[PDB]
RNA sequence: AUUUUUUUUUUUUU
RNA sequence: AUUUUUUUUUUUUU
C-alpha cells in the first residue's frame, strides 16, 4: 500500500489484518462504474505488517523514456563526385526527416501516451568500412547539419547550403560520436503521438501525419574529398528524451507498424493472443 | 546516504541540462477512480 | 515581367462599384512579402508568431474621395471572392480624407502558438484583400488611375525564433577582391 | 439523505435527461470541463460563448443491437455538426473548443443478458484497412451523427472496421485505460461520461480535427429471452459543455 | 483634445468602420441599447448572448443613386436574416431582441450636390397600394438585405411605393420626428443611427415582426458635375447590439 | 505589446479591449511623416488579455551574428 | 530557474571571453518614430 | 456611447 | 459536478 508512512520504517506494503465478520464488503464492486476500487490483500486474507523498500523510481516516465535509442540508420560514402548527376541517389550526402517512430521499440514506449513534451538529446555515431580493395583507412570527418523547415535543402555534397551561417551543424570524426541537445521544438504545447485530423478540410489530404510532431531534419555528408578507394560511412542517430512530460495513457499496440505517423497494421497478420495448448481450464 | 555534487550547470540553456528526476507526485486516482460521486471501499457501489 | 517601381503601386480605378482592389495570401515568407524587410528577416528564422501591421497610403488628388474596405480572412475558409464574403471577417472600412493612411493590423488568429515562416498548409495565416466600399470619385478635369502604397511591419506582439539560413541569396563560386 | 447513486438527473439548457438504473458518471481524468483561461490562451480574439443555445443535449440516431453486431464509433465534434446552433457556430468559426457530456441509453428486461463497453478515446487516429502508408479519406472519418458502423464492409479510402483491434492496432481489452463505463443489462441501462477539452493546443479547428471519439462496443453478446425480438435500441445523447468559438468568418465548406 | 466630431470610429466584434466626414451619431430617443432586465422580463428561459459572433457589422448590398431614384426601405431584423451567425440564431430561436448601429455610406466630391434622408421608423406598418382592407403579403414586407426599392413598380400583394406618402399615408416632411440624420454631399458622407430595442413586449419573435424600418430617401436630387457619371453608390452597414435569443428549437420555416 | 508588465504573469501581448465609438482614431495615420505609428490589434478589433511568453533573445544581434560561419 | 556557473574567465584578455548576452535595451522608437514633434496615437497626425 | 475583461465578498437551491 | 444569475468596490484604455 501507499496510505500510511511510518517513522521507524517508512511506507508499509501491507498492514496487519485479522478476521472479518462484517456487513461492509470491500471486494464486491461494480466495474460498470468505470472505476477500479483500490482493494488491498488485507481486505481478503489475513496479512502481516510488511514494508515497501521501494520508491517506484525506474517506472518514472522521465526514466522510462529517458535512455538513448537508435532512431535512424543512414549511409553516406566518400567517393569521386565527378560525373555524378544526383548526389543524393549516389549517397554522397543523405538527409533524414527527424522522427522517433521508425524504430518500433522506442515508438511503442512513446505511443503509450497521446501527448509528450521533452527536450531532445541526440548522439550521432559514424562508423566507416571499405568493402572494396583499399591501401589505408581514411581519416574522415562527418558534417551533420540540422536543417529546419523552410531552409534551403542541399543538392550536392559541395553545395552552398553546407556553410550553415544560421543552421546549426556539428563536425566530428568517423569512429567518434557527436552529442548535442535540442529543446522542445513543437509548435503546440506537446508533441502529438496520435492525430485524429487533417491539415485542412480536403477530400484528398493525408490523415494522421502532421507537423505537430515535427522535430526538424538533419542532413549528413563527409567533408573530406575523395581518395583512390570508396569508403562507406554508416551513421546511426541516437535519441534520449529528457525533462519528459506525458499525457493520456493509451492502450499498448500489439500489431506491427507499417508506416510513420500512421496507425496502420498489415493485412493477414498473425494472431497476437497466444492460443492455449489445451482448453480454458488448463494451467 | 550521500548526496551527489554534480549540480553545476555548464551551459546557458535549460535544454542543455540533465534529466529532471523523479516527480514523487504519484496520483493514480484520475485513471483508477474517474467518477463523479466518491465511492468508498466496503460500501455498496450502487444505491 | 521585370521588376519595376510600378510593382509597388496598387492601381485604383474610378467609378467602380463592389469590385476588388487587391488580394493575397498571408505567407509572409513568400509571395509579395518575400523581398520586404519584414519578410527578409522572417526568412532568417523558422517560426513566427504575433500580429502584423498592414498599411495603405492613398496618392490621388486632394479633391478626390473614396471608401475602401480592407479585410483579413482567418484561416479555415477560402479567399473571399465577393465583398460580402470578406465583410464577414476582420475588416475595417477606410474613409479616404486628410489623413491619407489606414493602418489595419492583422491580429494573431491561430490555434497553434507559432507558424512556420516557410509556407505550410497547417500553419497557414489566412488571406488579405481590399474592395470598393462605395467607389472612387475623381474631381473634374482629372482622368486616369490613382494609386495605393502598401506597407507591412510587425507589432510589438511579434515573436521570431529558431534561426536558419535564408533562400533569398546564393552563390556557386566564392568571390574575389 | 436517502438518495441513490442509481437515480440521476442531468440538466443542460432546455434539455433534461433522467435515469433510474445508472451506475455512476465518469468524469474524464477526474477533471470537469472549463473555459479557456487567459494564461493558456494564445488567440487574441474575444471568444463567443453561446451557452444556452449550444450547451444542450442533442439526441443522435438510434442503433440496433443484434447478436452479430460489432460496435459503433462516433467522432466529436463531428457527430454534432448538423445539430442546431452548435453545428452552425462550428462552421461559421475558424476555431473552437468544447467539453461534452455523453449519455448512452440501452434499457432491457431482467431476463436479458449482454454488456456494452462505452469508451471515450482522445485522438483516436484510425488505421486504414489496406496497411502500408495508405491514409483514411476525410468523409470516412467525418460521418456525422450516423457514426461508423463497425459491422459494415471494407470500403476504399475508409478505415479498418475490426472491433477487436480498435481500428488502430491495439487490442480491445486494454481500451479500459481510456475513460470508460459499462452498460450491463442486469445492472445498468445508461452510461454517463463527462469529457473536458483534451488537446495540445489551447483552441483548435473543429472541422479538420476530432478531439475525442466515442465507441459503444458489445463485449458480452446480446442474449434475449426465448421468443423476444433479437434486438435492443441504443441511443446516444451528447451535450456540448463550456463551448467557445473564435475567429468568425463566412462558413468554410467541407467535403460533401 | 484636438479631435474632431467628423472623424469617428465604431468597433463591434472583428469589424471596424472609420469615417472622416461624419456629422454626429444619432442615438434613438437619447437611449443606448441594453439587455433585458429582470424587472421587465416575462419569459422564464435563460437567454443566449452570442455577442462576438453576432454583434458585428454586416454590409448590405449597394444601391445606385440616380437622379430619378426615389428611395430605399430596409426592415430590421429582416435585412440581417441571412447574415452569418445572427441570422441563424434568428431562425433557430422563437424569441429575440436586438439593438442596432446603422451606418450608411455615400461619398462624393466637392462638385457634387444632393441630400439623403436616413431615418429609422419604429413599427413602420406599410400601406397596400390598392387601399381598402387589402393587406400586404409576407414576402413583400420581408425582402431581406435587398430591401424595398421605392422606385419599382406596383405588384400584387405588395406595399405602395410612393416615397412622398412614406408608404403609410403620412407626408415625407414630417418624417423628422423619427430619429433621423441627413447625408449632405457638401457636408456629410456617412450617417450613424444607434437604435435600442423598441417594442411593447419585453422580447418578440424576430421572423413575424419587424421592430424598426430604415429608409434612405433622397430629398434634394443628385446633381453630378458636368461629364461625371450620373450615379453614386449607397452602402448600408448594420450591426446588432445587445442581442439576446430565447426559446431555442428546430429552425422554423418562413415563406420562401 | 511591450507597454505594461504585470506581476502574476509578465509582459502582456494584447490587452483586453472593447467596442469603440470615439473621436480619436488610432488607425488613421500619415506615413508622409516618415514614421510608423505603434498601432496594436486592440485599436481595431476587440481583444483578450494574452501574454508574451517570449523575450526576443534569438533576434539579439549578438545571437544573430554570433554563430560560426565559413568565411 | 537555475543559474549557470560558467562565469570563471580563464584568459587575461576581454576578447578571449564568450558572448555578451542579451542587451534588454529594446528601443524601436529611433527608427519607427524619428520625428521632431511627438505624435500621439488617436490624435490626427497633421494640424 | 468611459466600455470591456481579470478575480474577490453577499443573496436564491446545500 | 454546491453551480447559476442579481449587483457592489479594485486593475488595463480616460
Amino acid at each position: 500500500e501507499e496510505v500510511i508512512v511510518e517513522k521507524t520504517k517508512q511506507t508499509v506494503a501491507s498492514i496487519s489484518s485479522g478476521p472479518k465478520h462484517t456487513q461492509k464488503v470491500p471486494i464486491l464492486t461494480a466495474n460498470e462504474t468505470g472505476a477500479t476500487m483500490p482493494v488491498l490483500p488485507s481486505d481478503s486474507i489475513e496479512t502481516r505488517t510488511t514494508y515497501m523498500h521501494f520508491n517506484g523510481s525506474e517506472t518514472d516516465v522521465e526514466c522510462f523514456l529517458g535512455r538513448a535509442a537508435c532512431v535512424h540508420v543512414t549511409e553516406i560514402q566518400n567517393k569521386d563526385a565527378t560525373g555524378i548527376d544526383n548526389h543524393r541517389e549516389a549517397k554522397l550526402f543523405n538527409d533524414w526527416k527527424i522522427n522517433l517512430s521508425s524504430l518500433v521499440q522506442l515508438r511503442k514506449k512513446l505511443e503509450l501516451f497521446t501527448y509528450v513534451r521533452f527536450d531532445s538529446e541526440y548522439t550521432i555515431l559514424a562508423t566507416a568500412s571499405q568493402p572494396d580493395s583499399a591501401n589505408y583507412s581514411s581519416n574522415l570527418v562527418v558534417q551533420a547539419m540540422y536543417v529546419p523547415p523552410g531552409a534551403p535543402n542541399p543538392k550536392e555534397w559541395d553545395d552552398y547550403t553546407w556553410q550553415s551561417a544560421s543552421n546549426p551543424s556539428v563536425f566530428f570524426k568517423v569512429g567518434d560520436t557527436s552529442r548535442f541537445s535540442v529543446p522542445y521544438v513543437g509548435l503546440a504545447s506537446a508533441y502529438n503521438c496520435f492525430y485524429d485530423g487533417y491539415s485542412h478540410d480536403d477530400a484528398e489530404t493525408q490523415y494522421g501525419i502532421t507537423v505537430l510532431n515535427h522535430m526538424g531534419s538533419m542532413a549528413f555528408r563527409i567533408v573530406n574529398e575523395h581518395d583512390e578507394h570508396k569508403t562507406l560511412v554508416k551513421i546511426r542517430v541516437y535519441h534520449r528524451a529528457k525533462h519528459v512530460e506525458a499525457w493520456i495513457p493509451r492502450a499498448p499496440r500489439a500489431l506491427p507498424y507499417t508506416s510513420i505517423g500512421r496507425t496502420n497494421y498489415p493485412k493477414n497478420t498473425e494472431p497476437v493472443i497466444k492460443k492455449r495448448k489445451g482448453d480454458i481450464k488448463s494451467y | 546516504s550521500n548526496q551527489t555534487f554534480t549540480y553545476i550547470n555548464y551551459y546557458k540553456d535549460a535544454a542543455s541540462t540533465s534529466s529532471a528526476g523523479q516527480s514523487l507526485s504519484m496520483d493514480p486516482s484520475k485513471f483508477t477512480e474517474p467518477v463523479k460521486d466518491l465511492m468508498l471501499k466496503g460500501a455498496p457501489a450502487l444505491n | 515581367t521585370k521588376d519595376e517601381v510600378n510593382s509597388y503601386l496598387i492601381p485604383l480605378n474610378a467609378n467602380r462599384q463592389n469590385e476588388q482592389v487587391f488580394g493575397t495570401n498571408l505567407f509572409i515568407g513568400d509571395g509579395v512579402f518575400k523581398t520586404t524587410l519584414l519578410g527578409e528577416i522572417v526568412q532568417y528564422y523558422t517560426h513566427w508568431s504575433g500580429s502584423l501591421r498592414f498599411s495603405l497610403m492613398y496618392t490621388g488628388p486632394a479633391l478626390s474621395s473614396a471608401k475602401l474596405i480592407l479585410a483579413y480572412t482567418p484561416p479555415g475558409a477560402r479567399g473571399p471572392q465577393d465583398r460580402r464574403e470578406a465583410m464577414l471577417g476582420t475588416h475595417v472600412v477606410w474613409d479616404i480624407g486628410l489623413q491619407s493612411t489606414i493602418v489595419m493590423t492583422i491580429p494573431w488568429t491561430s490555434g497553434v502558438q507559432f507558424r512556420y515562416t516557410d509556407p505550410d498548409t497547417y500553419t497557414s495565416a489566412g488571406f488579405l484583400s481590399c474592395w470598393y466600399q462605395t467607389s472612387l470619385i475623381l474631381p473634374p478635369e482629372t482622368t486616369g488611375q490613382v494609386y495605393l502604397l502598401s506597407f507591412i511591419s510587425a507589432c510589438p506582439d511579434f515573436k521570431l525564433r529558431l534561426m536558419k539560413d535564408t533562400q533569398t541569396i546564393s552563390q556557386t563560386v566564392a568571390l574575389t577582391e | 439523505c436517502g438518495y441513490s447513486d442509481r437515480v440521476q438527473q442531468i440538466t443542460l439548457g432546455n434539455s433534461t435527461i433522467t435515469t433510474q438504473e445508472a451506475a455512476n458518471a465518469v468524469v474524464c481524468y477526474a477533471e470537469w470541463p472549463e473555459y479557456l483561461p487567459d494564461v493558456d490562451a494564445s488567440d487574441v480574439n474575444k471568444t463567443s460563448k453561446p451557452d444556452t443555445s449550444v450547451c444542450r443535449f442533442y439526441t443522435l440516431d438510434s442503433k440496433t443491437w443484434t447478436t452479430g453486431s460489432k460496435g459503433w464509433c462516433w467522432k466529436l465534434p463531428d457527430a454534432l455538426k448538423d445539430m442546431g446552433v452548435f453545428g452552425q457556430n462550428m462552421f461559421f468559426h475558424s476555431l473552437g473548443r468544447s467539453g461534452y457530456t455523453v449519455h448512452v441509453q440501452c434499457n432491457a428486461t431482467k431476463f436479458h443478458s449482454g454488456c456494452l463497453l462505452v469508451v471515450v478515446i482522445p485522438e483516436h487516429q484510425l488505421a486504414s484497412h489496406e496497411g502500408g502508408n495508405v491514409s483514411v479519406k476525410y468523409t470516412f472519418t467525418h460521418p456525422g451523427e450516423r457514426g461508423i458502423d463497425l459491422s459494415s464492409a471494407n470500403e476504399v479510402g475508409g478505415p479498418v472496421k475490426d472491433v477487436l483491434y480498435n481500428m488502430n492496432g491495439t487490442l480491445l481489452g486494454n481500451l479500459l485505460i481510456f475513460p470508460h463505463q459499462f452498460i450491463n443489462l442486469r445492472t445498468n441501462n445508461t452510461a454517463t461520461i463527462v469529457i473536458p477539452y483534451i488537446n495540445s493546443v489551447p483552441i483548435d479547428s473543429m472541422t479538420r480535427h476530432n478531439n475525442v471519439s466515442l465507441m459503444v462496443i458489445p463485449i458480452a453478446p446480446l442474449t434475449v429471452p426465448t421468443g423476444a425480438t433479437p434486438s435492443l435500441p441504443i441511443t446516444v445523447t451528447i451535450a456540448p459543455m463550456c463551448t467557445e468559438f473564435s475567429g468568425i468568418r463566412s462558413k468554410s465548406i467541407v467535403p460533401q
